[PDB]
RNA sequence: UUCCUUGUCGCAUAAGUAGCGACCUGCACGAAUGGUGUAACGACUGCCCCGCUGUCUCCGACAUGGACCCAGUGAAAUUGA
RNA sequence: UGACUCCCAAGAGCUCUUAUCGACGGAGUCGUUUGGCACCUCGAUGUCGACUCAUCACAUCCUGGGGUUGAAGAAGGUCCCAAGGGUUCGGUUGUUCGCCGAUUCAAGUGGUACGUGAGUUGGGUUUAGAACGUCGUGAGACAGUUCGGUUCCUAUCUACCGUUGGUGUUAAAGCGAGAACUGCGAGGAGCCAACCCUAGUACGAGAGGACUGGGUUGGGCCAACCUAUGGUGUACCGGUUGUUAUGACAAUAGCAGCGCCGGGAAGCUAAGUUGGUAUGGAAGAACUGCUGCUUAGCGGGAAAUCCUUCUCUAUACAAGUUCUCGGAACAGGUUUUAGAACAGAACUUCGAUAGGCGAGAGGUGGAAGCACCGCGAGGUGUGGAGCCAUCUCGUACUAAACGAA
């Protein structure tokens, strides 16, 4: 499944063959040796994360879908200009179209980040993370998960530089961990 | 494919988790069901809801069904998630013979 | 499955596909465009499977698709005996040439396991009984492997 | 909209430059029938058909 | 950008921009800019050259 | 969405029978269940507090458009109905005084979170 | 037919340079270049209401033919360089 | 001329010129008004208004920061700083304008050929028809009114939105490649309200009623997503009308441009659901103070400026870095989460990439055949039956290296 240069890179690093590679900038104290396995217990339930992925592809798209332009009337004499952009500038001053003018073109299949995505549940047996709401991308495609920049997690609670499980640990014995919501009913104090 | 397979496995386990704690009867279109509904928006107020099942969708843990009834002379339609924990008790009272899975013609019915 | 439109409205498209399947059953091998053959193979397999079921319901369903008494008789007798132990894959299609006139890529499509077939088919192998699959996590645990020593 | 000027041979040659044909990298010749063909094209079955 | 902020950012660019617009505008200009080696301090890698 | 031109039934005893919405007080697309609208009175009873042609405020208590709830449930009514509330004091932008004294028909659970507590107190049936 | 003028009053609308009914100050109506009405009639020009709707709030999905691509054939206005 | 700024200060302001103003008179600034000139265009530069899409200036309408007040507080007045983000829907009218109604934090003023018709309209105006009033002997006319009245163009260049192909970037294989980065630089993001606590506190005789700080709920705008909801779902399931055919029965098929109705999973989509509308640092606007002692220095200081979060970015020519390969990388074929072509991504036979087959889920809603009841239309049972758009799982039967290539 790999080209020979990629296979040689994996061979010379001494790691098993992987499907997707991604580089993450870290500070010096956060470095981990080559071959360290990272699980879903890197994150703590209740914390917020930033999720990055390649969005859904939409192909070549017009101004109405791409930029929420209003278009033209469906009747009252309108002549073959129902979904077009209308005017694209001013006349002779400036005598040109400015850069960044919203026009038709390719839409989607681009990298985007969703900030402050809330981690609901951690399943360490299956390495599954339940996280609230939408995440960019198609099913079966890869996404990248970092600490949230805006709602920064508590420093004293994160496993640093990662969660280091012992090898004497059974996959069957780990139970899923749910975010603690507290004991104050949000529907009963209002 | 593996992503959808994982979703199916997790949904199947979630459905079997709920059905071992609560008793949920089989609900078909045309059934007269009575149920107690807790509404957490209104200070967790519990009310008894009775009506005829007019629609159903099988979607695992997120299965839904729809109830049509009259409340003080005004027709009120309510959709509920079948495995919602705010449904305290569901009873089937009567079964009307119907020919279809969706009974949206009952909205146009005089009664 | 991607169901192709073939530049035809639905009535014309389905009539053409029914005629093509009937001609394929009658002649045992026809030449057409690669795209039409990629559409015809699925319906021809469905007709063979209807002949293998063999019931009155299967006969009535098949008589609503294919045209001709000889075609339906061939399906329910000769194809039923021939493909009796073959699970699926009763047809073979192979690209042959570029058509003069519109540069359409052409393909033979044929029923297999008969005299003067294009290639020798594998023996009709019955399917093994349904296996319960492993979990994706157990499978992922078994899929981990290193680079072979080739340096 | 009409062209404002005649297009020079230089600009026409620049435009038609990438549209030149390129040679096919792999060509198959059957040793039996002698047909010259691309990969994944059927010409002959073997003997004892 | 002010001169103070440019000096805080990269003081070699101040000299490079002063020299650049004093040179004739022709195709030899960037070749002459290639020969202008500016350093913010006293240290440079050309100590083996005949300075 | 209840918007400009929508004709609504009046389900209190303020004396009006039908109103036409002028605007939703909040929302570009219009008003959903539990929202407050500005309306003008089209039909009124001969002896009532509210006369035909008056500009009034009304709280939507029945809506034909389905409204989702916090646990995934939905509710939908057959028609569109309002309960008239006071609009002479425009600095009280909170729970408004109903003009009438009785409310007929079902009333949504949404009125508590939107703080229409007087209408919820006056209601007999809650759906 | 009234410039001033969106004259003023009334009906109507949440709001009506509109419409209808008034008034008379007719810039610059008026009795076969007919005056004033008028049932019936009008693909004539206004105004209001019910029904109805993607006209709109606010646009979405789908279907055919073009547009795209490949193989044949193969125009046009225009053009100082 | 107009708009705005300034100078003087009689007088108004209980006293008091300049808190707010300001007579008689003066000095400017701008280039939006009304105009003047007639230099460009009459071998053509198509109007006003609306629509669509905007962008700039700041003489700032809102939001942000201040000085002063004839500033107790609340609400204001006035001036200074500030262009980051905003600045509504309707009724009459062709209208711009303006009035009115309901809102809003506010509903700014101007430039862009009074921005924008090879982007849309065509209601007014401004050809030919007709009518009224008026003027003319008349043919006719009106700067008055009224009804009607063909809106062409396939984009060559610049610009702009996207997508690729080639090419420079000595390397040591005259080198050719696959990955993973850094980010010179560029773009994007930038809003507001109401309620509650602080607090019925400060202030005030009372009525009234805060600054600051912190929460909650909304609205708008932006970025995604499809679990559920709604719409659609033209090769899914069922019902049904007319007709033709399979002789009839039975069961179907064609056409009525899905024949028409009721449903409908996936996919797409918003009317649905999520996520943002931060943080920290630096320099600093009006203004504000401290040090000096005449030159100045220093501190604080805003929705503004520059980094930081987000996206692109080595054709960044001082052309960058790291790992790896060397029959490498491509190409071809089966496809797809990607897609106009191209490109990306998966798989390519020691292989589940597509088709088929089998099972399950999901949709539809109770097949045929047979039996029973009924004169019959029909009803009941066998039986959550039969069928299959999709999805998952199993499986090399077919096509992908069947490449003895
Ligand atoms: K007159
Ligand atoms: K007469
Ligand atoms: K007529
Ligand atoms: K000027
Ligand atoms: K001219
Ligand atoms: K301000
Ligand atoms: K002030
Ligand atoms: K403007
Ligand atoms: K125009
Ligand atoms: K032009
Ligand atoms: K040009
Ligand atoms: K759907
Ligand atoms: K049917
Ligand atoms: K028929
Ligand atoms: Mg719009
Ligand atoms: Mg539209
Ligand atoms: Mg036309
Ligand atoms: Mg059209
Ligand atoms: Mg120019
Ligand atoms: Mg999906
Ligand atoms: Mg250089
Ligand atoms: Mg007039
Ligand atoms: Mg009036
Ligand atoms: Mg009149
Ligand atoms: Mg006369
Ligand atoms: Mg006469
Ligand atoms: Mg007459
Ligand atoms: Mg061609
Ligand atoms: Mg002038
Ligand atoms: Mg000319
Ligand atoms: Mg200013
Ligand atoms: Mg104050
Ligand atoms: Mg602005
Ligand atoms: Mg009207
Ligand atoms: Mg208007
Ligand atoms: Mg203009
Ligand atoms: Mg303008
Ligand atoms: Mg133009
Ligand atoms: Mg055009
Ligand atoms: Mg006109
Ligand atoms: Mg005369
Ligand atoms: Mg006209
Ligand atoms: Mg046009
Ligand atoms: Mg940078
Ligand atoms: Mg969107
Ligand atoms: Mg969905
Ligand atoms: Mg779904
Ligand atoms: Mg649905
Ligand atoms: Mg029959
Ligand atoms: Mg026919
Ligand atoms: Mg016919
Ligand atoms: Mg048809
Ligand atoms: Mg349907
Ligand atoms: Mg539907
Ligand atoms: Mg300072
Ligand atoms: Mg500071
Ligand atoms: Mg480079
Ligand atoms: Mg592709
Ligand atoms: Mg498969
Ligand atoms: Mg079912
Ligand atoms: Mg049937
Ligand atoms: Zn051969």
């Amino acid at each position: 499944h790999l080209t020979m240069p990629e296979l040689g890179h994996f061979r010379a690093q001494g790691v098993p063959l992987k499907r997707k590679l991604r580089e993450f900038p870290v500070t010096e104290d956060a470095l981990l040796p080559v071959g360290t396995e990272l699980g879903v217990r890197h994150f703590v339930p209740g914390q917020y994360v930033d999720v990055t992925g390649i969005t859904r592809g939409k192909g070549f798209q017009g101004v109405m879908k791409r930029w929420k332009f209003k278009g033209g009337p469906a009747s009252h004499g309108c002549s073959k200009a129902h979904r077009k952009g209308g005017s694209t500038g001013q006349r002779d001053d400036p005598g040109k179209v400015f850069k960044g003018r919203k026009m038709p073109g390719h839409m989607g299949a681009a990298q985007r980040t969703v900030k402050n995505v809330w981690v609901y549940k951690i399943d360490p047996a299956r390495n599954l993370i339940w996280v609230r709401g939408q995440v960019p991308g198609a099913e079966g495609n890869f996404v990248f998960i970092n600490d949230a920049c805006y709602k920064k997690p508590d420093i004293s609670k994160l496993p640093f530089p990662t969660y280091l499980a012992p090898e004497d640990e059974d996959p069957s014995e780990l139970e899923p961990l749910v975010a603690d919501l507290g004991e104050v009913d949000p529907f009963m104090l209002a | 494919k593996t992503a959808k397979h994982i979703m199916q496995i997790v949904d199947k386990e979630a459905v079997e988790e709920v059905r071992t704690r609560r008793e949920i009867p089989e609900i078909r279109p045309g059934y007269i069901v009575q149920l107690k509904v807790e509404v957490p928006e209104n200070k967790r107020r519990v009310s008894i809801v009775k009506g005829i099942v007019i629609a159903r969708r099988n979607a695992g843990l997120n299965s839904t069904f729809r109830i049509r009834r009259l409340v003080a002379g005004v027709g009120v339609e309510s959709m509920f998630p079948l495995y919602s924990p705010n449904l305290r008790e569901i009873k089937v009272l009567d079964k009307k013979r119907v020919r279809r899975a969706k009974l949206y013609y009952l909205r146009d019915k005089m009664n | 499955t991607k169901l192709r439109k073939l530049g035809r409205h639905t009535g014309h498209r389905m009539s053409m596909l029914r005629t093509l399947v009937s001609q394929l059953v009658k002649h045992e091998r026809i030449e057409t465009t690669i795209t039409k053959a990629k559409e015809v193979r699925r319906l021809a397999d469905n007709m063979v499977q209807l002949g293998k079921e063999g019931s009155l319901d299967a006969a009535r369903r098949a008589a609503g698709f294919v045209r001709g008494d000889d075609v339906i008789h061939k399906i329910f007798t000769e194809f039923a005996y021939r493909y009796k132990d073959r699970t699926g894959g009763y047809t073979r299609m192979l690209r042959t040439r570029i058509r003069v006139g519109d540069a359409a890529p052409m393909a033979y499509i044929e029923f297999i396991d008969r005299e003067n077939e294009l290639r020798q088919s594998n023996p009709p192998t019955p399917q093994p009984p349904q296996r319960v699959p492993l979990d994706p996590w157990a499978r992922s645990r078994l899929m981990r492997q290193y680079a072979p020593p080739k340096e | 909209a009409v062209p404002k000027k005649k297009v020079s041979k230089h600009k026409r040659g620049i435009r038609n430059g990438p549209k030149a044909l390129k040679p096919v990298p792999v060509i198959i010749r059957c040793r039996s029938c002698g047909r010259v063909k691309l990969p994944h094209f059927f010409c002959c079955s073997g003997e004892r058909g | 950008r002010s001169l103070k902020d440019q000096m805080a950012k990269d003081p070699t660019e101040v000299i490079r921009k002063a020299v650049w617009r004093m040179l004739p505008t022709n195709n030899l200009r960037d070749d002459r800019d290639r020969k202008l080696r500016i350093f913010e301090g006293n240290e440079h890698p050309f100590g083996d050259k005949p300075l | 969405f209840i918007q400009m031109g929508t004709v609504l039934k009046v389900v209190d005893n303020s004396g009006a029978k039908k109103v036409m919405c002028i605007q939703a007080l909040k929302g570009k697309k219009g008003a959903r269940l539990g929202d407050t609208i500005v309306a003008s009175v089209k039909e009124a009873m001969p002896n009532g507090k509210v006369k035909k042609g008056a500009v009034v405020y009304g709280v939507v208590v029945r809506a034909a458009m389905q409204r989702g709830r916090v646990d995934g449930s939905e509710v939908r009514f057959d028609d569109n109905a309002v309960v008239l509330v006071d609009n002479k004091d425009k600095k009280t932008k909170t729970d408004r005084q109903p003009i009438g004294t009785r409310v007929f028909g079902p009333v949504p659970h949404e009125l508590r979170k939107k703080k229409h507590l007087k209408i919820l107190a006056l209601a007999q049936h809650i759906a």
